[PDB]
Protein backbone atom coordinates (compact mmCIF):
# COMPACT_ATOMS: atom_id res chain seq x y z
CA UNK A 1 0.00 0.00 0.00
CA UNK A 2 1.08 3.58 -0.20
CA UNK A 3 0.63 4.09 3.37
CA UNK A 4 2.98 1.53 3.88
CA UNK A 5 5.38 2.62 1.20
CA UNK A 6 5.93 6.05 3.11
CA UNK A 7 6.15 4.64 6.46
CA UNK A 8 8.88 2.71 5.10
CA UNK A 9 10.42 5.38 3.34
CA UNK A 10 13.05 7.77 4.84
CA UNK A 11 11.04 10.63 4.37
CA UNK A 12 8.83 10.77 7.52
CA UNK A 13 10.81 12.74 10.02
CA UNK A 14 10.73 16.17 9.49
CA UNK A 15 12.14 17.33 6.21
CA UNK A 16 14.56 19.71 6.02
CA UNK A 17 14.67 23.19 3.53
CA UNK A 18 17.34 22.97 0.45
CA UNK A 19 19.99 25.41 -0.96
CA UNK A 20 22.03 24.90 -3.79
CA UNK B 1 -8.47 44.91 5.76
CA UNK B 2 -6.39 43.52 2.51
CA UNK B 3 -6.74 48.14 2.02
CA UNK B 4 -5.51 49.14 4.94
CA UNK B 5 -2.76 46.10 5.47
CA UNK B 6 -0.58 46.71 2.54
CA UNK B 7 -0.01 50.74 3.63
CA UNK B 8 0.88 48.88 7.19
CA UNK B 9 3.00 46.69 6.00
CA UNK B 10 5.19 48.52 3.63
CA UNK B 11 5.72 51.42 6.32
CA UNK B 12 7.75 48.80 8.64
CA UNK B 13 9.00 47.28 5.46
CA UNK B 14 10.66 50.47 4.55
CA UNK B 15 11.60 51.35 7.66
CA UNK B 16 12.45 48.01 10.35
CA UNK B 17 12.23 47.98 13.78
CA UNK B 18 15.99 47.10 14.73
CA UNK B 19 17.37 46.27 18.43
CA UNK B 20 14.48 46.07 20.64
CA UNK B 21 15.70 43.80 23.28
CA UNK B 22 18.87 41.85 24.76
CA UNK B 23 19.21 38.26 25.46
CA UNK B 24 19.64 38.93 28.85
CA UNK B 25 15.98 40.16 29.44
CA UNK B 26 15.27 35.99 28.55
CA UNK B 27 15.44 32.75 31.00
CA UNK B 28 16.08 30.13 28.25
CA UNK B 29 13.88 26.85 28.98
CA UNK B 30 14.03 24.30 26.61
CA UNK B 31 14.77 23.76 22.82
CA UNK B 32 11.21 23.26 20.64
CA UNK B 33 12.92 23.07 17.41
CA UNK B 34 16.56 23.10 15.45
CA UNK B 35 17.84 24.23 12.00
CA UNK B 36 20.97 24.37 9.91
CA UNK B 37 22.41 27.46 11.66
CA UNK B 38 20.46 27.26 15.18
CA UNK B 39 17.51 26.51 16.80
CA UNK B 40 14.23 28.08 18.51
CA UNK B 41 14.00 27.99 22.45
CA UNK B 42 11.28 28.31 24.45
CA UNK B 43 11.85 31.19 26.95
CA UNK B 44 10.82 33.50 29.23
CA UNK B 45 10.57 37.33 29.52
CA UNK B 46 11.76 38.25 32.81
CA UNK B 47 10.20 41.70 33.17
CA UNK B 48 6.67 40.70 31.88
CA UNK B 49 6.51 37.01 32.62
CA UNK B 50 5.61 36.41 29.18
CA UNK B 51 7.04 33.07 27.58
CA UNK B 52 8.03 33.39 23.96
CA UNK B 53 9.72 31.18 21.36
CA UNK B 54 12.99 32.25 20.33
CA UNK B 55 14.91 31.49 17.17
CA UNK B 56 19.31 31.80 18.31
CA UNK B 57 20.73 31.94 14.24
CA UNK B 58 24.72 31.45 14.14
CA UNK B 59 25.89 34.53 12.52
CA UNK B 60 29.27 32.63 11.21
CA UNK B 61 27.36 29.44 10.10
CA UNK B 62 24.90 31.45 7.95
CA UNK B 63 27.41 33.45 5.87
CA UNK B 64 29.11 29.87 5.76
CA UNK B 65 25.87 27.99 3.93
CA UNK B 66 25.33 31.46 2.16
CA UNK B 67 22.14 32.44 3.70
CA UNK B 68 22.62 36.04 4.59
CA UNK B 69 20.18 37.74 2.07
CA UNK B 70 17.52 34.66 3.00
CA UNK B 71 18.13 35.50 6.78
CA UNK B 72 17.81 39.49 6.19
CA UNK B 73 14.33 38.61 4.16
CA UNK B 74 13.22 36.47 7.10
CA UNK B 75 13.75 39.17 9.76
CA UNK B 76 12.84 42.26 7.55
CA UNK B 77 9.52 40.20 6.42
CA UNK B 78 8.53 39.01 10.17
CA UNK B 79 8.76 42.16 11.95
CA UNK B 80 6.74 43.93 9.07
CA UNK B 81 3.19 41.65 8.54
CA UNK B 82 0.45 41.31 10.77
CA UNK B 83 -2.00 38.45 9.99
CA UNK B 84 -4.21 36.01 12.02
CA UNK B 85 -2.29 32.96 11.14
CA UNK B 86 0.99 34.25 10.96
CA UNK B 87 3.01 34.27 14.39
CA UNK B 88 4.31 37.69 15.76
CA UNK B 89 7.51 38.88 15.95
CA UNK B 90 7.93 40.31 19.48
CA UNK B 91 11.39 41.71 19.56
CA UNK B 92 14.50 40.89 17.31
CA UNK B 93 18.33 41.73 18.33
CA UNK B 94 21.71 40.49 17.58
CA UNK B 95 24.74 40.26 19.61
CA UNK B 96 28.81 39.13 18.45
CA UNK B 97 27.81 35.56 17.45
CA UNK B 98 24.45 35.53 17.23
CA UNK B 99 20.72 36.55 15.57
CA UNK B 100 17.70 36.44 17.48
CA UNK B 101 14.24 36.53 16.69
CA UNK B 102 11.79 36.30 19.71
CA UNK B 103 8.33 35.51 18.72
CA UNK B 104 5.22 34.21 20.41
CA UNK B 105 4.85 30.73 21.46
CA UNK B 106 2.32 28.53 20.07
CA UNK B 107 2.01 25.19 22.59
CA UNK B 108 0.14 23.39 20.27
CA UNK B 109 2.92 21.77 18.55
CA UNK B 110 3.80 21.26 14.82
CA UNK B 111 0.92 20.32 12.44
CA UNK B 112 3.41 17.68 11.43
CA UNK B 113 3.35 15.69 14.92
CA UNK B 114 0.40 15.41 15.12
CA UNK B 115 -0.60 14.63 11.40
CA UNK B 116 2.40 11.71 11.91
CA UNK B 117 0.47 10.45 14.77
CA UNK B 118 -2.70 10.62 13.61
CA UNK B 119 -2.05 9.25 10.22
CA UNK B 120 -4.09 11.60 8.21
CA UNK B 121 -6.99 14.14 8.97
CA UNK B 122 -10.38 14.14 7.48
CA UNK B 123 -11.77 16.08 4.74
CA UNK B 124 -13.56 19.11 7.05
CA UNK B 125 -10.10 19.26 9.58
CA UNK B 126 -7.81 19.47 6.60
CA UNK B 127 -10.03 21.91 5.09
CA UNK B 128 -10.08 23.96 8.19
CA UNK B 129 -6.26 23.84 8.19
CA UNK B 130 -6.35 25.16 4.41
CA UNK B 131 -8.55 27.90 4.47
CA UNK B 132 -6.72 29.42 6.67
CA UNK B 133 -3.55 28.98 4.33
CA UNK B 134 -5.41 30.21 1.41
CA UNK B 135 -6.65 33.27 3.48
CA UNK B 136 -2.72 33.92 4.79
CA UNK B 137 -1.06 33.28 1.25
CA UNK B 138 -4.10 35.51 -0.40
CA UNK B 139 -2.50 38.45 2.51
CA UNK B 140 1.44 37.55 1.18
CA UNK B 141 0.33 37.47 -2.01
CA UNK B 142 -0.92 41.16 -1.89
CA UNK B 143 2.03 42.73 -0.09
CA UNK B 144 4.17 41.01 -3.05
CA UNK B 145 5.40 38.43 -0.83
CA UNK B 146 5.98 34.63 -1.43
CA UNK B 147 6.48 32.02 1.12
CA UNK B 148 7.98 29.74 -0.47
CA UNK B 149 8.44 26.34 2.67
CA UNK B 150 4.75 25.38 3.33
CA UNK B 151 4.89 22.29 5.18
CA UNK B 152 3.42 20.79 8.55
CA UNK B 153 6.31 21.64 10.02
CA UNK B 154 6.10 25.34 9.76
CA UNK B 155 2.54 25.36 10.92
CA UNK B 156 2.15 26.01 14.40
CA UNK B 157 -0.93 24.94 16.53
CA UNK B 158 -2.29 27.26 18.60
CA UNK B 159 -4.53 26.82 21.66
CA UNK B 160 -7.31 27.66 19.90
CA UNK B 161 -6.45 25.33 17.40
CA UNK B 162 -5.77 27.42 14.67
CA UNK B 163 -2.34 27.51 12.71
CA UNK B 164 0.20 29.63 12.84
CA UNK B 165 2.74 30.22 9.93
CA UNK B 166 6.76 30.26 11.20
CA UNK B 167 9.97 29.85 9.13
CA UNK B 168 9.96 32.93 7.04
CA UNK B 169 13.71 31.93 6.09
CA UNK B 170 12.87 31.58 2.35
CA UNK B 171 10.13 34.35 2.49
CA UNK B 172 11.21 37.01 -0.44
CA UNK B 173 9.35 40.28 -1.54
CA UNK B 174 9.49 39.95 -5.08
CA UNK B 175 7.61 41.74 -8.04
CA UNK B 176 7.89 39.70 -11.17
CA UNK B 177 9.94 36.71 -11.03
CA UNK B 178 12.97 35.02 -8.82
CA UNK B 179 14.91 32.23 -9.64
CA UNK B 180 16.34 30.43 -6.29
CA UNK B 181 16.54 26.71 -6.15
CA UNK B 182 15.14 26.80 -2.41
CA UNK B 183 12.17 25.00 -0.55
CA UNK B 184 11.33 21.40 0.69
CA UNK B 185 11.78 19.05 -2.03
CA UNK B 186 8.14 17.55 -1.29
CA UNK B 187 6.65 20.92 -1.71
CA UNK B 188 9.31 22.19 -4.62
CA UNK B 189 6.53 23.56 -7.76
CA UNK B 190 8.00 22.04 -11.36
CA UNK B 191 9.00 25.21 -12.32
CA UNK B 192 11.39 25.48 -9.18
CA UNK B 193 12.96 22.48 -10.30
CA UNK B 194 13.40 23.61 -13.91
CA UNK B 195 15.47 26.71 -12.83
CA UNK B 196 12.75 28.96 -15.36
CA UNK B 197 11.95 31.60 -12.76
CA UNK B 198 9.11 31.42 -10.78
CA UNK B 199 6.61 33.58 -9.00
CA UNK B 200 4.17 33.66 -6.36
CA UNK B 201 2.06 30.77 -8.56
CA UNK B 202 4.76 28.05 -6.11
CA UNK B 203 2.84 28.76 -3.13
CA UNK B 204 -0.50 27.71 -4.64
CA UNK B 205 1.29 24.51 -5.71
CA UNK B 206 2.65 23.97 -2.48
CA UNK B 207 -0.94 24.74 -1.18
CA UNK B 208 -1.96 21.49 -3.48
CA UNK B 209 0.74 19.52 -1.84
CA UNK B 210 0.00 20.19 1.82
CA UNK B 211 -3.88 19.29 1.12
CA UNK B 212 -2.75 16.46 -0.52
CA UNK B 213 -0.99 15.73 2.48
CA UNK B 214 -3.17 16.03 5.45
CA UNK B 215 -6.17 14.39 3.74
CA UNK B 216 -3.35 11.20 2.62
CA UNK B 217 -1.24 10.59 5.35
CA UNK B 218 1.60 11.11 3.00
CA UNK B 219 2.24 13.69 0.35
CA UNK B 220 1.51 13.14 -3.18
CA UNK B 221 5.65 12.84 -4.74
CA UNK B 222 7.59 10.97 -1.96
CA UNK B 223 10.94 8.71 -2.55
CA UNK B 224 13.81 8.30 -0.44
CA UNK B 225 16.54 10.97 -2.36
CA UNK B 226 15.23 14.36 -3.40
CA UNK B 227 16.37 13.78 -6.93
CA UNK B 228 13.96 11.15 -6.96
CA UNK B 229 11.22 13.28 -5.70
CA UNK B 230 12.04 15.95 -8.56
CA UNK B 231 11.40 13.22 -11.49
CA UNK B 232 8.42 12.03 -9.98
CA UNK B 233 7.17 16.09 -9.61
CA UNK B 234 8.25 16.59 -12.95
CA UNK B 235 7.64 13.87 -14.77
CA UNK B 236 4.89 12.16 -12.94
CA UNK B 237 1.23 12.23 -12.18
CA UNK B 238 -0.71 12.37 -9.52
CA UNK B 239 -2.75 9.75 -7.96
CA UNK B 240 -5.08 10.09 -5.46
CA UNK B 241 -6.49 7.40 -2.41
CA UNK B 242 -10.11 5.75 -2.81
CA UNK B 243 -10.76 7.63 0.02
CA UNK B 244 -10.58 11.44 -1.67
CA UNK B 245 -13.60 12.81 -2.66
CA UNK B 246 -14.26 14.16 -6.01
CA UNK B 247 -14.47 17.43 -5.20
CA UNK B 248 -11.09 17.17 -3.26
CA UNK B 249 -9.64 15.57 -6.50
CA UNK B 250 -10.46 17.96 -8.98
CA UNK B 251 -9.22 20.74 -6.53
CA UNK B 252 -5.81 19.02 -6.46
CA UNK B 253 -5.73 18.27 -10.00
CA UNK B 254 -5.60 22.45 -10.37
CA UNK B 255 -3.32 22.68 -7.67
CA UNK B 256 -1.14 20.58 -8.65
CA UNK B 257 -0.90 21.27 -12.16
CA UNK B 258 2.66 22.07 -13.87
CA UNK B 259 0.64 24.41 -16.49
CA UNK B 260 0.91 28.36 -15.19
CA UNK B 261 -2.09 29.32 -17.49
CA UNK B 262 -4.26 26.94 -15.37
CA UNK B 263 -3.07 26.14 -12.22
CA UNK B 264 -5.57 27.85 -9.72
CA UNK B 265 -4.11 30.56 -7.48
CA UNK B 266 -2.67 31.85 -11.07
CA UNK B 267 -5.64 32.83 -13.01
CA UNK B 268 -7.12 36.32 -13.32
CA UNK B 269 -9.87 35.18 -10.80
CA UNK B 270 -6.53 34.69 -8.27
CA UNK B 271 -7.21 33.07 -5.19
CA UNK B 272 -11.21 33.32 -5.85
CA UNK B 273 -11.09 30.07 -7.99
CA UNK B 274 -9.76 28.42 -5.13
CA UNK B 275 -12.56 30.08 -2.50
CA UNK B 276 -15.17 29.15 -4.56
CA UNK B 277 -14.37 25.63 -5.44
CA UNK B 278 -17.02 23.16 -4.69
CA UNK B 279 -14.39 21.55 -1.84
CA UNK B 280 -14.85 24.84 0.22
CA UNK B 281 -18.18 25.29 0.13
CA UNK B 282 -18.64 25.06 3.64
CA UNK B 283 -16.28 27.45 4.10
CA UNK B 284 -16.93 30.75 5.13
CA UNK B 285 -13.68 32.81 4.62
CA UNK B 286 -14.64 35.64 6.88
CA UNK B 287 -15.31 33.56 9.62
CA UNK B 288 -11.77 31.52 9.04
CA UNK B 289 -10.24 35.12 9.18
CA UNK B 290 -12.19 36.23 12.61
CA UNK B 291 -11.32 32.67 13.88
CA UNK B 292 -14.95 32.30 14.80
CA UNK B 293 -15.62 28.57 13.56
CA UNK B 294 -14.90 26.03 15.99
CA UNK B 295 -11.26 23.68 15.41
CA UNK B 296 -12.00 20.49 14.65
CA UNK B 297 -9.04 19.23 16.99
CA UNK B 298 -7.39 21.65 20.22
CA UNK B 299 -4.26 20.66 21.29
CA UNK B 300 -3.63 19.05 24.81
CA UNK B 301 -2.55 22.39 27.15
CA UNK B 302 -1.48 21.91 30.80
CA UNK B 303 -0.34 25.89 31.50
CA UNK B 304 2.01 28.02 30.19
CA UNK B 305 5.44 27.25 29.25
CA UNK B 306 4.15 23.48 29.11
CA UNK B 307 6.10 21.66 25.99
CA UNK B 308 4.46 18.16 26.05
CA UNK B 309 2.94 18.78 22.25
CA UNK B 310 6.92 19.13 21.35
CA UNK B 311 9.42 17.10 20.59
CA UNK B 312 12.90 16.55 22.64
CA UNK B 313 16.43 17.99 21.49
CA UNK B 314 19.37 18.08 22.73
CA UNK B 315 20.50 20.99 25.20
CA UNK B 316 23.31 22.87 23.95
CA UNK B 317 24.55 26.35 26.20
CA UNK B 318 24.35 29.38 23.49
CA UNK B 319 27.68 30.99 22.91
CA UNK B 320 28.45 34.54 22.52
CA UNK B 321 32.40 35.35 22.04
CA UNK B 322 33.88 38.53 23.07
CA UNK B 323 34.29 39.28 19.23
CA UNK B 324 31.74 40.97 16.96
CA UNK B 325 31.71 38.04 14.23
CA UNK B 326 30.31 39.25 10.87
CA UNK B 327 29.12 42.55 11.87
CA UNK B 328 28.97 44.27 8.22
CA UNK B 329 26.81 41.34 6.75
CA UNK B 330 24.15 41.52 9.22
CA UNK B 331 24.30 45.62 9.65
CA UNK B 332 20.48 46.36 9.03
CA UNK B 333 19.20 43.15 11.55
O1 LIG C 1 13.99 25.52 15.13
C1 LIG C 1 13.70 26.06 14.05
N1 LIG C 1 12.37 26.10 13.65
C2 LIG C 1 11.32 25.31 14.36
C3 LIG C 1 11.58 23.83 14.02
C4 LIG C 1 11.60 23.46 12.53
C5 LIG C 1 10.18 23.32 11.98
N2 LIG C 1 9.49 24.68 11.99
C6 LIG C 1 8.90 25.07 13.33
C7 LIG C 1 9.91 25.90 14.14
N3 LIG C 1 9.26 26.22 15.43
C8 LIG C 1 8.78 27.50 15.67
O2 LIG C 1 9.18 28.42 14.94
C9 LIG C 1 7.90 27.78 16.81
C10 LIG C 1 7.47 29.11 17.01
C11 LIG C 1 6.63 29.39 18.08
N4 LIG C 1 6.27 28.45 18.96
C12 LIG C 1 6.67 27.19 18.78
C13 LIG C 1 7.50 26.82 17.73
C14 LIG C 1 14.71 26.55 13.12
C15 LIG C 1 16.00 26.84 13.58
C16 LIG C 1 16.97 27.29 12.69
C17 LIG C 1 16.65 27.45 11.33
C18 LIG C 1 17.70 27.86 10.41
O3 LIG C 1 18.85 27.63 10.80
C19 LIG C 1 17.53 28.33 9.02
C20 LIG C 1 18.08 27.51 8.00
C21 LIG C 1 18.00 27.86 6.64
N5 LIG C 1 18.54 27.06 5.66
C22 LIG C 1 19.33 25.87 6.05
C23 LIG C 1 19.32 24.84 4.92
C24 LIG C 1 19.81 25.48 3.61
C25 LIG C 1 18.91 26.66 3.24
C26 LIG C 1 18.91 27.70 4.37
C27 LIG C 1 17.33 29.06 6.31
C28 LIG C 1 16.79 29.88 7.29
C29 LIG C 1 16.88 29.52 8.65
O4 LIG C 1 16.33 30.35 9.61
C30 LIG C 1 15.35 27.15 10.86
C31 LIG C 1 14.39 26.70 11.76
Amino acid sequence: TTYADFIASGRTGRRNAIHD
Amino acid sequence: FLAKAKEDFLKKWENPAQNTAHLDQFERIKTLGTGSFGRVMLVKHMETGNHYAMKILDKQKVVKLKQIEHTLNEKRILQAVNFPFLVKLEFSFKDNSNLYMVMEYVPGGEMFSHLRRIGRFSEPHARFYAAQIVLTFEYLHSLDLIYRDLKPENLLIDQQGYIQVTDFGFAKRVKGRTWTLCGTPEYLAPEIILSKGYNKAVDWWALGVLIYEMAAGYPPFFADQPIQIYEKIVSGKVRFPSHFSSDLKDLLRNLLQVDLTKRFGNLKNGVNDIKNHKWFATTDWIAIYQRKVEAPFIPKFKGPGDTSNFDDYEEEEIRVSINEKCGKEFSEF
